[PDB]
RNA sequence: AAUUUAAUAUAACUAUUAAUAGAAGGUUACUAAUAAAUUAAUAAUUAAUUUUAAAACCUAAAGGUAAACCUUUAUAUUAAUAAUGUUAUGAAUAAUUAUUAAUAAUAAUAAACUAAGUGAACUGAAACAUCU
RNA sequence: AUCAGGAAAAUUAAUGUAUACCGUAAUGUAGACCGACUCAGGUAUGUAAGUAGAGAAUAUGAAGGUGAAUUAGAUAAU
RNA sequence: UAAUCUUAU
C-alpha cells in the first residue's frame, strides 16, 4: 500500500524562535500540549480525524451497469464506535475505527502497542487523535519508567525569604514570579 | 463649530478697505475666475465677443 | 488677533528672508519647560494664521498663501521639538540602561574617581553635582540613595 | 469660494490621481491651463517637477544678486543683474536689461507713474541661455571646494572656473536683513542653553508629558522574546 | 443639602472667585496639543457676549 | 419659471448638476436612521448609564497642561541672521541616543556645572558637538 | 513669476 | 558655434533571449515629521555599509459594529514609599498627587506557478446511450 | 367573546454628580425621495378654523399655501 | 449478555 493522502499533506515551516528575538504579530494564548504531528491534520476526509481510520480515506469511483452507463459512487470504510482497554491509561478509550483497524489492534495484542509502534507507517496511519493518544501514552509510560528522583521543598523554603529581601530592598514579590525566575537554576 | 457664551463682550476689528489691504480685496481673485470662466467655456464665434 | 488687525498686510507680516524656523540641534539645548513655552506660542500663532487663512480661502477666494506657508513653517517646528523631546527621553532610558549594567557602572565610577576626584592641582562642588547625576540625594529615600551614600562614605574614607 | 476643502483631506485618492497626472498626458494638463491664463501671467518656460528642481546653489549655477550676460535671445549680448529665480520653472528674473515683454495689465496691478495698461515686464530665463561675467563671460563655471560663508550663513561651494580652478568667481553679497519681527526670537535668546544632560536618577521630561511626545499604542514596535514564550510558542 | 444644578453653580461660582477652573479639571494630561482652533466672525443671531 | 435666466427646456436639473453618482462613499454622521450612531471620536470620557444618562470620569478626561511660567521672549521664529546649527557626533555610532556620549555629558557636568557650549555661547558658530 | 515681480515693484516704490 | 542623423531618461506596454531575485491600499485630518555613524577618493560632498526617530483611523480573527465608528480604560492596576487634608484612638482607616518595581496587547498581506480533493456540460462520434 | 392574547433587565444606608457624543436646515400626497424626465404613477405618522350634518360624507373656507420652463390670439373641419 | 445501539440525570 501507500500514504499519499497523508504523505502528501503539507504545513507551514515554523521559524526556530531565539529567545532574544523579536515577537511574531499573532502568539497563541494557551502553549503547545502536544507535539506537532509530521502529517499535519486531514482536509479531506475530515470525518478520519476524529478517530484510528489506519489511513483508510473514503474511495469515489465508477458505479457500472450492464449498459456500462457510469454514475459516480463513493466507497465509504466499515467504521466503527469501539471502547478499548488501555493498559498504560488504565482506562478504556472509546473511538471510531475501522474493523481493519480493530483487527490490526487485536493481532499486535492492545491499543497502546498499536499507537506506539515505531514504524513510519503505522505513524502516517495513526491521525492527528491517534498521535495525541500514542503521545499519552508514552509519556505516561516514560513517567512509571522513571520518577523525577531515582527541590520543590527547598523552593518553598527559599521563595518567604526572597520575598522578605525583595520587600527589604522596596519592591514586592509574588510565587508565580518565583516560580518563573527560579525554573532554569 | 462651538459657540461660546463668555462674562465680557467682544466685537471684531472693522474688516479693511480695497485700497488698504493687498490680500483682503475680492476684485482680482473673482476676475480672474471669471476671465478662466469665459475662455474654458468659450465655444465658437464668442472667442471674438469681447472679454467682461 | 495680531496687533488688533481683521487681517495682516504684506506688510504686517514677517517677510520670509528674515525669518527661519528652529533647527533640531538649536532645540536640543534648551530645557523642557522653555520647549513647552514655544510650542505653545507656536500653536498661538498657527490659531492667529488659521483664523486668517480661512477667512482668505472661503471668503476672498485668494490664493496668496503666505499664511499658510508661516503655518507650514511653525509646523515644521513643533515636530522638530516633538522629535526632540523623545530623542532626549531614548537617550536617558539608554543611560539608564548602561548604568544597570552593574560592570560598566563600576568602570565609570572607577574612571571618574581617577581623574577628577582624589586628585590636586571644588571637590565639594562635584561631590553635590555628582550627587544628584548618579543617586537621588538633593538638599528621598532608595536603594540607589543607599548606594550612593555608601560611595560618598568611602570616597571620605580614601581622602 | 465657499470651499472649507483647505481645513481637511478629503477625497484624498481623487486629489492624489488629478496631482500626479501622468507624464504623457502633460501637454493635455497644461493646454487648457495655459488658455485660462491671461497674457500678463503666463510663462513661455515649462513648469518642472519638485523633484527636478534645483535646491541647492551648486544646482543653480548663479545666485541673486550676481551679474550676467544674456544670449540665445532678443536681448541677447546684453549685461543683466539677476534680481530672483523662479523655483517652480527653474528660472531667472533679471533686471531692466534683460529680456521683457510688454503686455496689457488692469488696474488691479498698476505701478503708481503709470499712463497706459500696457507695461513691460521681464520674462523668465534658463541657466543655459545665460553665462556669467566677471570685462569678461565665463562659459563654464565648476565647483571643486567648499567653505562657511558669513553674509550668506551658509556652508557654499567655491565658483571656480572650468578648466583653469584658481580663478575664482565669487558670490554676490546679499543684502542686510534688517529684522524687526514680534515672532522672530533675538540671537541670544535664540541658542541660549537651558538644558544640560546632568540626572541619571531624575528623567528630563515628565511621565504625564510622555504620551504626546510617542504612541504608547503603536503598532510599529514589536515586543521582544523570552524563554518562557519560545517555550509556549514551540512544541 | 442643595440639588445638583445648585451644587454645580456654587461650584462654578467658587472657581470663578478663586481664579482657578470654573470646571472640574480632567487628569488625561496632554502637555503638547496639537489642535488648532479658528476664531469665526459673528452671525446676526449672536450676542456680542458670545464667539464661535 | 425656477430660474428666470432659462426660459426653454435645457438639459439642467432643479439641483445641481446631476442626479446620479458613486453611492459607494463612507456614510456621515448626518446619513442613515435615527439609530444610526457614527461618532466623531470625541467621547471616550465617561460611562453609559443603565437608564439611557451619562457619567463623566474625570481621570480620563483631557486636560491642556499650559507651562506656569511662559517664556514669552521664544517666539514660533528664529531671526534668519542666527544660522541653523549642526550637531556633530563623531566617535558614538549610537549618535545622539548614544549610552557613552549621554555619560561624557553627565561626567561633563558634573565637573564644570552647567557651561554653555559653542552654539549657545557664540550665535556666529554655525557647527558644535552637543 | 508676474505676481512676484508686480510685488517686488511695489516695494520698491514703497522705499 | 549651430543644425541634422543614430543611441541613451527618473517617463510606455507586448514577444523572445540572457542574467539576477522571490513581491500595501483606502478613510480624513489635532496632516501620519527624522536623526546619526563608519569607510572610500580629493571641510561640504556624492557612493557604499550600518544604526536610529516618528508613523492617526479602516482593511474577519482585544470585544463589538451598518469599513474608516463604538466599547474596553497601560496619562491602568497591585504594591512600596514620600507630601497633602479628614475621621476615630505616638499607631490605625480611606482619598489625591509624584517617583520606584511588577502585569498584557496590535494578522492589510499578494497574484500567477505547484500539490491534493471533488469533478461537469456544451461538444465529437455527421443520431445517441459505451466512448469523447 | 373564543380565535385564549410577547421576551428580557432587588431593596436600604453611606459616599457621590462640574452633567460626554450624534441627530436638529429645507424638502417630505414631492421640482428637493422610488419611477431613465422639474414624470397626472408609487411613498409611513399626527393636527387637520368655524358654519352643516349621523359622519373624517357633501358644500363653503378663517388662517396658511399656491396660481406652475411655455405664451398671445383665433375658436373651420375634426 | 462488559456485542452493539436509544433515552434521561
Ligand atoms: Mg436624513
Ligand atoms: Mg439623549
Ligand atoms: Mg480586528
Ligand atoms: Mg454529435
Ligand atoms: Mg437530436
Ligand atoms: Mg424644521
Ligand atoms: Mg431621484
Ligand atoms: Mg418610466
Ligand atoms: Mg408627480
Ligand atoms: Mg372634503
Ligand atoms: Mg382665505
Amino acid at each position: 500500500r501507500q500514504w499519499r493522502l497523508i504523505e502528501t499533506r503539507k504545513i507551514a515551516k515554523q521559524p526556530n524562535y531565539q529567545v532574544g528575538d523579536a515577537k511574531p504579530l499573532h502568539m497563541p494564548k494557551e502553549r503547545k500540549k502536544f507535539p506537532d504531528y509530521k502529517y499535519g491534520e486531514s482536509n479531506i476526509f475530515k470525518q478520519s480525524n476524529k478517530g484510528l481510520y489506519g489511513g483508510s480515506f473514503v474511495q469515489f469511483g465508477n458505479n457500472i451497469s450492464e449498459s456500462k452507463a457510469k454514475t459516480r459512487k463513493k466507497w465509504l470504510p466499515n467504521v466503527v464506535k469501539k471502547g478499548l482497554w488501555s493498559e498504560t491509561l488504565n482506562r478504556k478509550i472509546s473511538i471510531k475505527m475501522t474493523a481493519k483497524v480493530l483487527k490490526t489492534i487485536s493481532k499486535e495484542g492492545g491499543i497502546d502497542n498499536y499507537l506506539t509502534k515505531e514504524k513510519s507507517a503505522r505513524i502516517k496511519e495513526l491521525g492527528p487523535t491517534g498521535w495525541k493518544l500514542r503521545y499519552r501514552v508514552l509519556k505516561r509510560k516514560d513517567e512509571i519508567e522513571n520518577p523525577p528522583h531515582k527541590r520543590r521543598r527547598l523552593m518553598s523554603f527559599l521563595y518567604p525569604l526572597e520575598k522578605l529581601e525583595y520587600r527589604s530592598v522596596g519592591k514586592d514579590l509574588n510565587y508565580k514570579k518565583f516560580v518563573e525566575l527560579f525554573a532554569d537554576v | 463649530k462651538m459657540t461660546i457664551e463668555m462674562e465680557e463682550p467682544f466685537i471684531w476689528p472693522e474688516e479693511p478697505r480695497p485700497d488698504e489691504n493687498s490680500f483682503w480685496d475680492s476684485t482680482t481673485p473673482d476676475n480672474m475666475e471669471k476671465y478662466r470662466e469665459e475662455r474654458l467655456n468659450c465655444l465658437g464665434s464668442d472667442a471674438n465677443k469681447p472679454g467682461t | 488677533f495680531s496687533n488688533k488687525k481683521f487681517i495682516r498686510s504684506a506688510d504686517d507680516l514677517p517677510p520670509s528672508s528674515h525669518i527661519r524656523p528652529w533647527s533640531i540641534p538649536e532645540l536640543r539645548h534648551k530645557s523642557f519647560n522653555d520647549l513647552h513655552s514655544l510650542w505653545y506660542n507656536c500653536l498661538r500663532e498657527q490659531n492667529v494664521l488659521a483664523r486668517e487663512n480661512h477667512l482668505l480661502k472661503n471668503i476672498v477666494g485668494s490664493t496668496h498663501d503666505e499664511f499658510s506657508e508661516l503655518s507650514n513653517s511653525i509646523r515644521t517646528t513643533m515636530w522638530q521639538i516633538r522629535h526632540v523631546l523623545n530623542e532626549r527621553e531614548l537617550a536617558y532610558s539608554a543611560s539608564r540602561e548602561f548604568l544597570q549594567d552593574e560592570s560598566e557602572r563600576k568602570k565609570f565610577l572607577d574612571t571618574l574617581a581617577n581623574d577628577y576626584f582624589l586628585n590636586k592641582d571644588e571637590v565639594a562642588s562635584m561631590l553635590t553635582r555628582f550627587q544628584l547625576a548618579i543617586f537621588g540625594i538633593s538638599e528621598t529615600v532608595d536603594i540607589n540613595f543607599i548606594d550612593g551614600i555608601k560611595f560618598l562614605a568611602n570616597l571620605k574614607l580614601q581622602r | 469660494s465657499g470651499s472649507y476643502q483647505h481645513l481637511s483631506n478629503v477625497g484624498s485618492r481623487v486629489m492624489k490621481r488629478l496631482g500626479n497626472r501622468p507624464k504623457n498626458f502633460l501637454p493635455h494638463s497644461e493646454k487648457f491651463i495655459k488658455k485660462s491664463t491671461p497674457e500678463f501671467m503666463k510663462s513661455d518656460l515649462k513648469e518642472v517637477d519638485e523633484k527636478t528642481s534645483f535646491k541647492s546653489e551648486k544646482e543653480w549655477k548663479f545666485i541673486p544678486g550676481d551679474r550676467v550676460v544674456v544670449m540665445s535671445g532678443a536681448s541677447k549680448g546684453n549685461i543683466a543683474v539677476i534680481k530672483s529665480f523662479d523655483k517652480r520653472t527653474n528660472s531667472f528674473i533679471l533686471d531692466e536689461n534683460g529680456p521683457t515683454k510688454t503686455v496689457p495689465v488692469p488696474k488691479q496691478f498698476w505701478l503708481e507713474g503709470q499712463t497706459s495698461h500696457m507695461i513691460t515686464i521681464p520674462v523668465s530665463i534658463l541657466g543655459k541661455d545665460l553665462r556669467l561675467v566677471a570685462t569678461v563671460a565665463v562659459r563654464d563655471v565648476s565647483f571643486n571646494g567648499s567653505y562657511y560663508d558669513a553674509d550668506y550663513k551658509k556652508v557654499m561651494p567655491y565658483r571656480c572656473v572650468k578648466g583653469q580652478p584658481d580663478l575664482i568667481i565669487p558670490w554676490p553679497k546679499p543684502d542686510p536683513i534688517d529684522v524687526q519681527t514680534n515672532l522672530a526670537t533675538d540671537p541670544v535668546i535664540a541658542r541660549e542653553q537651558t538644558f544640560w544632560v546632568d540626572s541619571v536618577v531624575r528623567n528630563p521630561i515628565p511621565k504625564k508629558a510622555i504620551p504626546s511626545i510617542r504612541n504608547p499604542h503603536s503598532k510599529y514596535k514589536r515586543g521582544t522574546l523570552t524563554a518562557k514564550d519560545i517555550a509556549k510558542l514551540v512544541a | 443639602d442643595i440639588n445638583v444644578s445648585e451644587k454645580i453653580y456654587k461650584w462654578t461660582k467658587a472657581g470663578i472667585e478663586q481664579g482657578k477652573e470654573h470646571f472640574k479639571v480632567g487628569g488625561n494630561k496632554v502637555y503638547f496639543p496639537k489642535a488648532r482652533i479658528i476664531l469665526l466672525r459673528p452671525n446676526a443671531k449672536h450676542t456680542p457676549y458670545q464667539a464661535k | 419659471l425656477t430660474r428666470p435666466w432659462k426660459k426653454y427646456r435645457d438639459g439642467e436639473l432643479f439641483y445641481g448638476l446631476s442626479k446620479v453618482g458613486n453611492k459607494r462613499v463612507p456614510l456621515t454622521t448626518k446619513q442613515g436612521n435615527k439609530t444610526m450612531y457614527k461618532g466623531t471620536r470625541a467621547s471616550g470620557i465617561g460611562r453609559h448609564t443603565k437608564f439611557g444618562g451619562y457619567v463623566i470620569n474625570w481621570k480620563k478626561v483631557r486636560t491642556y497642561v499650559t507651562p506656569d511660567m511662559v517664556n514669552f521672549e521664544l517666539k514660533p521664529y528664529v531671526n534668519a541672521n542666527v544660522p541653523p546649527l549642526k550637531h556633530e557626533f563623531k566617535g558614538f555610532s549610537g549618535g545622539p541616543l548614544d549610552p557613552r556620549l549621554q555619560l561624557l555629558k553627565i561626567k561633563e557636568y558634573i565637573v564644570n556645572g552647567r557651561v554653555q557650549s559653542e552654539g549657545a555661547t557664540d550665535t556666529s558658530c554655525y557647527k558644535e558637538r552637543g | 513669476d508676474f505676481m512676484s515681480w508686480f510685488k517686488r515693484k511695489k516695494q520698491e516704490e514703497h522705499q
